[PDB]
């Protein structure tokens, strides 16, 4: 009541001494699309060794499980244009190279996850810096999808009544939340293999199914006499993940955020001759 | 309403105590813990079983 | 299928897909030698594994006109891996062997190979009451050729191909343990041959325990291809080896 | 290699110097060129250490008249690596024989010093050789195509494992897609 | 269950008296390599003694089990050579003598690890400093080998997806981590008497074992308009420390950071003569 | 009397009538490797006998100037017997030794030597700042002889004897396993040095397990005799060893 | 799952707990509470165990 409580380590090899048969473990056929499962002990003779490997950390759930950037942008708390002074992106996993890769090695995810912001300021260069402003305030805002977005700092749209939102002040630790599967579908879907319209028309590809939002970010009140530039970097980081019909890894370099569009690369590199081991 | 857990050490040569403080699943820690595996799904999809001592075909 | 064979010694392996039964010398299986049997007082050295393994003794080539080859052990693996160098830092040795013959060709091709051991092959010189050195009879894992027509150089070996070299019937070599390469059903020839002689140890760079013979019976023929003749390569493999009177390297 | 696709077929021949090198390559799963690209090397690549045995699997995609037989050995770490056949077939090997069944399967051992090895291989962990040699010889009947070609598969055993994740360097970018 | 519960004082002296018998404690032969075993009680008449010493603080852990400085490095937040807005070290424990010398006093160790890091600024000298700038923030990145190393501050693999990183603010705690026993043998090696190609040439010595990796350290988007100076001191503390094979403390003054190489020295310092005890 | 020890490895045996007890390295004595501490799966070769022998390693002259010598193993017994053989041609090796050095004189000559084996024994160049070669430091069984002054020769190691070559004081090397040859009461030293290393089995050609060490601390002096120089043989004989993955010989 | 253990004090003239809070054992504190040690190893490493008492040779 006050507690309740709540490891598989690799195969170990065999001793095998001479043998002389009609078995042939060695011999197979690729054909049938059956990788054989023969072990060193099946062709040669070998000692009795124990294996205390493990394979912790091959699993998907520490594959995954580390924070990457997703996205990063700059907004100053005063300029003349308005649409300078904010930030407004449509969520999607397709910006960053790195994590983009790492998720597109399976076509089905279904995960929790865990987002971290991390905010840093710098005084932008001029012909005079000397002022005295107190520490900065930012807000952090998440829209879903059809929701009314803001069209300037100072819009009435920044009184978030439902939509969630967080307060983060400069010298503090960074801002973290949680998020569960907000999927409508059974699980997240990395590729989709079909159009929009009916009639096989519109929109081609995985830009259909992001339907995910948008976040905005501003600086609650700050107004310096000097501009003062901002950056916002976005950490995804999966828990309890499952995953469904792995895919061979992307060979050529993307090219589109929202496409698969590529152009042909060489299988691999090149060396001398057949023969050359140097 | 405390979990006790081993955690991870070594073969030759240890308990650790999780309680969960939010109303939802999704803030829990993240469960790294299972290690369970099968990969015949991948290897040996055929059919009928293959014994690997006698002949493919 | 009883056509699929495979054999494991040592860190190698031999896998035949097309092969006949398995031949065991006179019936009895390579083994160690016994308390009671040996004469030696000092402990032997039985370097398993390092020693028991299959050896490529080089590759022959198979022609209209060949006449047959032979080879001579343990000799032939004088200069091979660890067995070699045992063989020359020990005064005595002791061991069976597994002879593996490999010789295949097309379903369009015909001839017919008789492979058999001969213990004590003792060989008679070309000119009667003429020495030969220890060069025309044995140069380690070189083959040596038979000779249709009667030799006449003084310096080698009778080669005349119908006695043998040993002034007896060819056609009467099936005592011995043997097999035949068929091209119609068969691609390679196993025997298992364990260690025969009148003492139980004996020195291996004085003495040549037997002999291989590999003999064309029927002579290869094959018409309108571009294969022009068929190789063959023999594998020998030491079993129950083990050594004994360690001295300085001959 | 001006057809890209030419890079898997490892070619053959019907009348081949008594005994001749098929193709020759480094163990090196995670580095080699060979391996860099697999299904195998991919994985690899997000880690940097390593153990336990492989299997490399060849297949004989000739005419069904053909037949041969081929010596693969695996060389373990040394000052040289082998230059003829009776120099490889001293090394773990295995003679393969063309017939009914078309693959034979080479397990190359792990023999190491260390419990582990780096992906990032250096000469402290090299890994050995790999090298294939004819052992008698192709032989065609008549009417037969005179050329052949042989592939080959790379997997892991069952005792396989990696550890240390990091980050692949195969993948990179200039600017914000 | 709610809890589960879980000293060794020096040998005491013992009387003795006057003795008069064959036994001979006070002789033995030192050409055994065997240390003579005595005590005062064996040659004197001694006293009943109690000690209440204990050896608590020389044990391995404890004589280890200190924090010490390895390695420091200066970067700055901005100018004009990009190879000097951030560091690259490559991890080894040669560099600073103190702590080298207490390593080496064995020659295999097998430890866990707890790494401190501690980070300091200050504002350039110039004609003109008057500025504000906020608070700065530092990212620490760690590159096992043969990962990707950024060429510059603002590279694309500062973006660590499986790499672990930190991100830390000025005016907070010093930044901790702990690190496992990562070495590929079953201990690390402080000396290593060999050579790297089989034939007996290339590198030699402890050089050769040393393959832990890099570490990255940059401003994460700090860029004043006047130059900033940054510090970084790295702390090594060793935990659960087992060791084996004691050798001899050096005498000679180290003079390479990944050599043995030395100077001959003096075994000790002199006096008038052998009689001089004043 | 305990002042006469007999060892019998193999065919060789060792007989003093004039020793000290014998000292078993750190308390260890040598043995095979265990089944759960192996890393390698293929079968090791345990060449017993044939490998586990003594081999007298040469033998010095000590004068009234001499100032010491050291030896490294395995490369010490690179070219010697089978061992040197097996060595060459097996990637991993593991096996301890014996080392018994031998060094008489009359009860009216007077000197003390120190013998002592250091593990990983790395050394450091004559010049900081600049490489030797495998040959300033092992070049088979020769010995290598410490120098009084500071070494000046870009191309081998600083033989400064006080330093021990490794920047430590020399008197300190009481710490490793060792025994001291004193005229007057002893004229043999034996040390049984078990396998030291951070990985169950090594390349016995890439690393040197351990260096022995020969040091006069108090040098040999005679008066009116006909003996002009006290000779010092060394012996050594490697136990349980056993070797792993066959190879083309180096 | 909490230990307790006593704490270092003094000879003629005390207890505290532990938890761990995280899943892997490298992230314990120091285990500096261990006192036991052997010298015989290094001082006495002959074959033939010698008595004190007795002569040496
Ligand atoms: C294309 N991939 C599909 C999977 N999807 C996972 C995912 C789901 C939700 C969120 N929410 C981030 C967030 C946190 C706090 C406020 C607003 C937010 F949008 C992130 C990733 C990623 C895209
Ligand atoms: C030569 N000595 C050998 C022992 N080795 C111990 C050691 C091992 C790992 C680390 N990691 C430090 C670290 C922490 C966090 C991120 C990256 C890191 F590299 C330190 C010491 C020290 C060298």
């Amino acid at each position: 009541g006050d507690v309740e409580e709540a490891v598989v380590h690799v195969a170990d090899t065999m001793r095998s001494g001479p043998s002389n048969s009609a078995s042939v473990p060695a011999l197979t056929a690729v054909e049938t699309g059956h990788t054989s499962q023969v072990t060193p002990s099946d062709t040669m003779q070998t000692r009795h060794v124990k294996n205390y490997h493990s394979r912790s950390e091959s699993t998907v759930e520490n594959f995954l499980g580390r924070s990457a950037c997703v996205y990063m942008e700059e907004y100053k708390t005063t300029d003349n244009d308005v649409n300078k002074k904010f930030v407004a992106w449509p969520i999607n996993t397709k910006q960053m190279v790195q994590m983009r890769r790492k998720l597109e090695m399976f076509t089905y995810l279904r995960f929790d996850m865990e987002v971290t912001f991390v905010i840093t300021s710098r005084q932008d260069p001029g012909t005079t810096l000397a002022q005295d402003m107190p520490v900065l305030t930012h807000q952090i805002m998440y829209v879903p999808p059809g929701g009314p977005i803001p069209a300037k700092v100072d819009d009435y749209a920044w009184q978030t009544s439902t939509n969630p939102s967080i307060f983060w002040t400069e010298g503090n630790a960074p801002a973290r939340m949680s998020i569960p599967f907000i999927s409508i579908g059974n699980a997240y879907s990395n590729f989709y293999d079909g159009w929009s319209n009916f009639d096989q028309r519109g929109s081609y590809g995985y830009n259909t199914l992001n339907n995910l939002g948008h976040i905005y970010v501003r600086h609650v009140s700050g107004s310096s006499p000097h501009p003062i530039t901002s950056t916002i970097r976005v950490y995804f980081k999966p828990k309890h993940t499952r995953a469904w019909v792995p895919r061979p890894p992307r060979l050529c370099q993307y090219k589109k955020a929202f496409s698969v569009d590529f152009t042909p690369t060489p299988i691999t590199d090149t060396r001398k001759d057949i023969n050359t081991v140097t | 309403g405390a979990q006790v857990s081993t955690q991870k050490t070594g073969a030759h040569e240890i308990h650790y105590t999780n309680i969960n403080y939010y109303k939802d699943a999704a803030s829990n820690s993240a469960n790294r813990q299972d290690f369970t595996q099968d990969p015949s799904k991948f290897t040996e999809p055929v059919k009928d079983v293959m014994i690997k001592s006698l002949p493919a075909l | 299928s009883d056509r699929v064979r495979s054999i494991t010694l040592g860190n190698s392996t031999i896998t035949t897909q097309e092969c006949a039964n398995v031949v065991v010398g006179y019936g009895r299986w390579p083994t160690y030698l016994r308390d009671d049997e040996a004469t030696a007082e000092d402990q032997p050295t039985q370097p398993d594994v390092a020693t028991c393994r299959f050896y490529t003794l080089d590759s022959i080539k198979w022609e209209k006109g060949s006449v047959g080859w032979w080879w001579k052990f343990p000799e032939a693996l004088s200069d091979m891996g660890l067995f070699g160098q045992n063989m020359q830092y020990h005064y005595l040795g002791r061991a069976g062997y597994t002879i593996h013959v490999q010789c295949n060709a097309s379903k369009f091709h015909q001839g017919c190979l008789l492979v058999v051991c001969v213990p004590e092959a003792e060989m008679g010189g070309a000119v009667v009451g003429q020495a030969f050195s220890a060069t025309a009879m044995a140069n380690g894992d070189k083959a040596y050729e038979f000779t249709s027509a009667t030799q006449s150089d003084q310096t080698k070996v009778q080669t005349a191909i119908h006695n043998a070299g040993m002034g007896v019937g060819v056609g009467n070599l099936t005592i011995y343990p043997h097999q035949w390469i068929n091209l119609r059903t068969n691609n390679s020839a196993t025997i298992v041959m364990p260690y025969i002689n009148s003492v139980p140890m004996d020195n291996m760079f004085r003495h040549y325990n037997f002999t291989l013979m590999v003999i064309p019976f029927v002579k290869l023929d094959y018409a309108d291809t571009a294969s022009t003749y068929v190789p063959i390569t023999v594998t020998v493999a030491p079993m129950c080896a083990e050594y004994n009177g360690l001295r300085l390297a001959q | 290699t001006t057809d890209q696709m030419e890079m898997f077929r490892i070619p053959v021949t019907i009348n081949a110097p008594l005994q001749q090198q098929v193709f020759g390559l480094r163990l090196q799963p995670g580095l080699d060129s060979v391996f860099k690209h697999t299904l195998l090397g991919e994985i690899l690549n997000y880690y940097a250490h390593w153990s336990g045995s492989m299997k490399l699997t060849f297949v004989f995609c000739g005419s069904a008249m053909a037949t041969g037989k081929f010596l693969i050995a695996y060389s373990p770490p040394g000052a040289n690596p082998p230059k003829t056949r009776k120099d490889a077939m001293l090394g773990t090997h295995i003679i393969w024989d063309i017939g009914l069944q078309s693959s034979c399967v080479l397990c190359v051992p792990w023999i190491s010093q260390t419990h582990y090895r780096l992906v990032q291989q250096d000469e402290y962990t090299s890994a050995g050789y790999v090298t294939c040699w004819y052992q008698t010889g192709m032989i065609v009947p008549p009417g037969t195509p005179n050329s052949s070609s042989i592939m080959c598969f790379a997997s892991a055993c069952n005792d396989f494992s990696v550890r240390m994740l990091r980050d692949t360097p195969f993948i990179s970018q200039d600017n914000k897609l």
